[PDB]
């Protein structure tokens, strides 16, 4: 069992230090400590080996040290590409990973792009109606999606995803409103409403197609 | 370049045995200076070491205690691969599984790099539900999807299980302006996903757009042509 802080944030240019603490039987046992960097949906990469060694290719912005039963990593000149998960690991016959630290690189606020697709005529012929509301390029990662029909708020049949990190450290989300083809025809308006900080952005579709 | 090609994602039904293969190329599975590991990762469990297989004159296995009784790693000098087997799986074994090379430096000063090379990972979901391929519907571009001469067009990858799906456009030729949105878990316990490319609306009459949806878990691939209306 090896402790890391769950979450660390920083602004560009600043310097950051991730603690990795364990027992005399895990971290302080030897100096075979390694650090890894992981971007979402990609494999981890060795960025530090033997406490302070930088594999060939890793910037000097990446530093590593150890004191007692706490190894530690440091990122200077925090760039946006440094947003990722980071893990320490230790060799003692068996291999112990720390629980991980998500590192955020702070960015200015951004309002979402919103795109609404009506149901395809193909899905309607299969007795199904899905409205797709795509929300991208917002920051920080928190939105509020409401749906309306002919102006009236709707709750039945809505499924909305958690925000997820894009490759520009902004956030994307998606929201779906499921209906039968009849309800899709029984109204003349459907809307997706996306609120973020102050801004709300609303898009409307109508079955005249 | 040492590369590790892994064994393709899918579903393992409960109580059955998980089986994955890592094929090495650019290194020898019986390397003096190497060890061949399996590591898994889950959003709630983190990185979990599973065990190693190494050859120093004789063949060797270390395993981690949480799997010691259910696990087997099997090197294959014939094929230049090693395999992972995990018995009696439960939902707790749903994870992305990685094969990694543990590398030591045997020249001048000894260095212990750790996991220097990683396979791309294969997602295994342990579930009693059955695999289902996606239904792909076109999200058509329309003058109602344009904002200043840009058109948004997409594929709705509906009702598939398990994960993952990969989406490309025009067989991987169209990559700029592509946005693929992570999947929603429906209340039916099926997944759906949407993928969009932003394109010049002036190219809608001259460029064909096709999304290529690959669902390895069901050995299904769908290419859907998205036309405007």
């Amino acid at each position: 069992v090896v402790t890391q802080p769950a979450s660390v944030s920083g602004s560009p240019g600043q310097s950051i230090t991730i603690s990795c603490t364990g027992t005399s039987s895990d971290i302080g046992a030897y100096n075979y400590i390694s650090w890894y960097q992981q971007h979402p949906g990609k494999a981890p990469k060795l960025i530090i080996y033997e406490v302070s060694n930088r594999p060939s290719g890793i910037s000097y912005r990446f530093s590593g040290s150890k004191s007692g039963n706490t190894a530690s990593l440091t990122i200077s000149g925090l760039q946006a590409e440094d947003e990722a998960n980071y893990y320490c690991s230790s060799y003692a016959g068996s291999i112990s990973f720390g629980g991980g630290t998500k590192v955020t690189v702070l960015q200015p606020k951004a309002n979402p792009t919103v795109t609404l697709f009506p149901p395809s005529s193909e899905e309607l012929q299969a007795n199904k109606a899905t409205l797709v509301c795509l929300i991208s390029d917002f920051y920080p990662g928190a939105v509020t999606v409401a749906w309306k029909a002919d102006g009236s708020p709707v709750k039945a049949g809505v499924e909305t995803t958690k925000p997820s990190k894009q490759s520009n450290n902004k956030y994307a989300a998606s929201s779906y409103l499921s209906l039968t083809p009849e309800q899709w025809k029984s109204h003349r308006s459907y809307s997706c409403q996306v609120t973020h900080e102050g801004s709300t952005v609303e898009k409307t579709v109508a079955p005249t197609e | 370049e040492v590369q590790l090609q892994q064994s393709g994602p899918g579903l393992v039904k409960p109580s059955q045995t998980l089986s994955l293969t890592c094929a090495i190329s650019g290194d020898s599975v019986s390397s003096n200076s190497a060890a061949w590991n399996w590591i898994r990762q889950s959003p709630s469990r983190g990185l979990e070491w599973l065990g190693r297989t190494y050859y120093r004159s004789k063949w060797y296995n270390d395993y981690a205690v949480s799997v010691k009784s259910r696990i087997t790693i099997n090197p294959d000098t014939s094929k230049n691969q090693f395999s992972l087997q995990l018995n009696s799986v439960t939902p707790e074994d749903t994870a992305v599984y990685y094969c990694a090379r543990e590398e030591q430096q045997l020249v001048h000063d000894y260095y212990y790099y750790g996991m220097d090379v990683w396979g791309q990972g294969t997602m295994v979901t342990v579930s009693s539900a059955s695999t289902k391929g996606p239904s792909v519907f076109p999200l058509a571009p329309s003058s109602k999807s344009t904002s200043g001469g840009t058109a948004a067009l997409g594929c709705l990858v509906k009702d598939y299980f398990p994960e993952p799906v990969t989406v490309s456009w025009n067989s991987g030729a169209l990559t700029s302006g592509v946005h693929t949105f992570p999947a929603v878990l429906q209340s039916s316990g099926l997944y759906s996903l949407s993928s969009v490319v932003t394109v010049p609306s002036s190219s809608l009459g001259t460029q064909t757009y096709i999304c290529n949806v690959n669902h390895k878990p069901s050995n299904t691939k769908v290419d859907k042509r998205v036309e405007p209306k």
